[PDB]
């Protein structure tokens, strides 16, 4: 529904105060239920282990530049970029 | 020290930080364009001729036996004047990957000012140097014989400690010193204890038996060591030998541009003193028989755009003439992505 | 088309992909653990990105098909008798021949030898046709052929740079009078 957090909170508290019940759930119960749906949550393991790829399993949103050399001495770069690690994102897409 | 703005043709885009300006018998050639060789010019090697402060990047074909080389973005280029030819080592291929190849630009045919280059390649054996960039190779003479000294700069992590979360992170190479025989293309690595920390983007100077390394960022600890190092190379009839000495009077600088104004008298134009210190003062390296005489000139007149910017790039057109660039204006977005300048050291 | 920055970003992903192309993933899925094997197929690249990443020359060249090495001219004398022969291993091999030039040929002979490959293939794609842009291009092509049929060119060629604009005006007026098909300056699906 493309709601934001303040607007969802408005709707939450209003439905709650009118109905008396708690039909919608609060924001932190959405952050917690969100942590389960992004990548970097499930335990997985490759075999044989992936060459040149880390072994951690809680790798979320990596910076996309991948540690690209960003000083006033290397080739200039200002392209902001974010990404997932391919393996963890593929695991999340499967589960 | 007369700075002058420059106009630029239609293929302005082909200029990028890290290019190269080679020089054959009084005429200058651009190399290392932006992006793989387009079909208009399949080699990226251009006539970089400036006339009336207007430059015409013109194409240039190779010979019938050359090797079409990929446009490198931070090579090490020395003027091997022994048939005049240039040496190309290392760099960042347009696919962001390092090259270990060595190329040898020569001119095999020039008629009606139509130059026909010859970019043969030569591979190395023995103590081959790791693919790297930002370094500096220079030729040295001794006992008639000659050699090529190579003091490495930064590189990528080796093929084992390299992980994709940090796939593009760099590290200075080991401060070895390589000697290269161009005849057989044979390398020889040497450990020098007086040189300890890595060094990239430094400024090397060859004087007929010695190499003065000065300046250069040091990624290992993120400082610009202001100490310069004389390497002395001896060529016996058996195995050569190297020696190094620190010397005083050095300068803390990196990404500086060198050229030779008079005989054995060089100028060094802007680099960086800090991560944000746009360098202004120029430095005269008045060579000698065995001593280096550092000094400075009257800080050539810099316009407002050069003071209000943050970075630049460029090289030496060959005859005491430096070519600089500067990024466009992001708030004045009606800019052509780059402004350029040539300044004559005279 | 900022090839340097593009490769800077996408190189790690290609590394990870090439790595996990040759192993098996153990993943606990609802109780028991399962072993997954992967097979990647880079296919959702439009024609320009295919010619860029795979290391081909721009779309206006003499070599048209990114699936078979045939030239735009000889693709008119013979329309349907080709076969897919532009892999990725072969294109790395052709770039190697280009950069190396072991037969010592001229630029316009070496091009023929390596079929317009003058760049190192960056990503591994597969030979395919992009149905979306295929259909949009066919439609724009037919728009142009309708205009040229209005101009009756098949009898008298070589009109001006404004007679054809007048023909376009005729066509778009007639179309947004017989279909209410509003004219567009950007062809969309
Ligand atoms: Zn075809």
């Amino acid at each position: 529904t493309f709601l934001s957090c303040s607007q969802y909170h408005k709707m939450y508290r209003t439905v709650k105060a009118i109905t008396g019940r708690q039909i919608f759930q609060p924001l932190h119960a959405l952050r917690n239920a969100e942590k389960v749906l992004l990548p970097g949550y499930h335990p997985f393991e490759w075999q044989p282990p992936l060459k040149n790829v880390s072994s951690r399993t809680d790798v979320g949103i990596i910076d996309g530049l991948s540690g690209l050399a960003s000083s006033v001495d290397e080739y200039p770069v200002d392209t902001i970029a974010k990404r997932f690690r391919y393996d963890s994102a593929l695991v999340s897409a499967l589960m | 020290m007369s700075l002058q703005m420059v106009t630029v043709g239609h293929n302005i885009a082909l200029i990028q930080p890290g290019f190269s300006l080679m020089n054959f018998d009084g005429q200058v050639f651009f190399f290392g364009q932006k992006g793989w060789p387009k079909r208009s010019c399949p080699t990226g090697v251009f006539h970089f001729d400036i006339k009336q402060n207007h430059l015409k990047l013109k194409p240039a074909i190779f010979s019938k036996d050359s090797c079409y080389l990929p446009p490198l973005r931070y090579p090490a280029t020395c003027s091997y004047k022994g048939k005049h030819q240039y040496i190309i080592h290392g760099g960042k291929t347009p696919n962001n990957e390092l090259s270990d190849k060595i190329y040898i630009m020569s001119v095999a045919c020039k008629n009606n000012k139509k130059v026909t280059f010859r970019c043969t390649e030569k591979d190395l054996v023995g103590d081959v140097p790791e693919p790297r960039y930002g370094h500096s190779i220079d030729v040295v003479y001794s006992r008639g014989k000659s050699m090529g000294v190579l003091f490495g700069g930064r590189s990528y992590m080796p093929s084992t400690q390299r992980t994709t979360e940090k796939w593009n992170s760099v590290a200075d190479c080991l401060p070895h010193v390589f000697l290269i025989d161009f005849e057989f293309g044979c390398a020889t690595s040497y450990i020098l204890p007086e040189l300890q920390d890595g060094l990239s983007f430094h400024v090397s100077i060859a004087r007929n038996d010695t190499v003065y390394i000065l300046g250069g960022h040091s990624l290992a600890s993120n400082i610009r060591p202001a100490n310069l190092y004389r390497i002395r190379v001896d060529l016996p009839l058996g195995t050569p030998a190297v020696n190094c000495t620190v010397l005083p009077g050095g300068i803390s600088v990196s990404s500086a541009i060198l050229t030779q104004t008079n005989n054995d008298e060089f100028v060094i134009v802007g680099g960086y003193q800090l991560e944000n210190q746009k360098r202004m003062v120029c430095s005269l390296v008045s060579l000698g028989d065995n001593t280096i005489e550092i000094s400075e000139m009257e800080t050539p007149d810099w316009t407002s755009d050069i003071k209000h910017s943050k970075i630049w790039f460029g090289s030496n057109m060959g005859n005491g003439t430096i070519f600089l660039g500067i990024p466009g204006d992001n708030k004045q977005a009606m800019s052509e992505a780059f402004y350029f300048y040539t300044l004559r050291c005279s | 088309s900022d090839h340097e920055t593009l490769t800077a970003i996408l190189s790690p992903l290609i590394a990870e992909r090439e790595a996990m192309k040759s192993s098996e993933l153990t993943l606990e899925m609802g109780g028991i653990p399962r072993t997954f094997k992967f097979i990647f197929r880079g296919t959702g690249y439009d024609e320009k990105l295919v010619r860029e990443v795979e290391g081909l020359e721009a779309s206006g060249s003499v070599y048209i098909c990114t699936l078979c090495d045939t030239t735009r001219l000889e693709a008119s004398q013979n329309l349907v008798f080709h076969s897919i022969t532009r892999s990725h291993a072969e294109n790395l091999q052709r770039y190697e021949v280009w950069r190396s030039n072991p037969y010592h040929e001229s630029v316009e002979e070496l091009r023929d030898r390596v079929k317009g490959v003058s760049a190192k293939p960056f990503i591994e794609t597969v030979p395919s046709i992009d149905a979306l842009h295929c259909d949009i291009g066919n439609a724009a092509e037919f728009y142009k052929i309708f205009q040229l049929e209005i101009g009756e060119v098949y009898k008298h060629p070589n009109a001006s740079k404004e007679e054809r604009k007048r023909w376009q005006a005729t066509l778009d007026k007639h179309l947004r009078k017989r279909m209410n098909l509003k004219p567009i300056m950007r062809m969309n699906g």
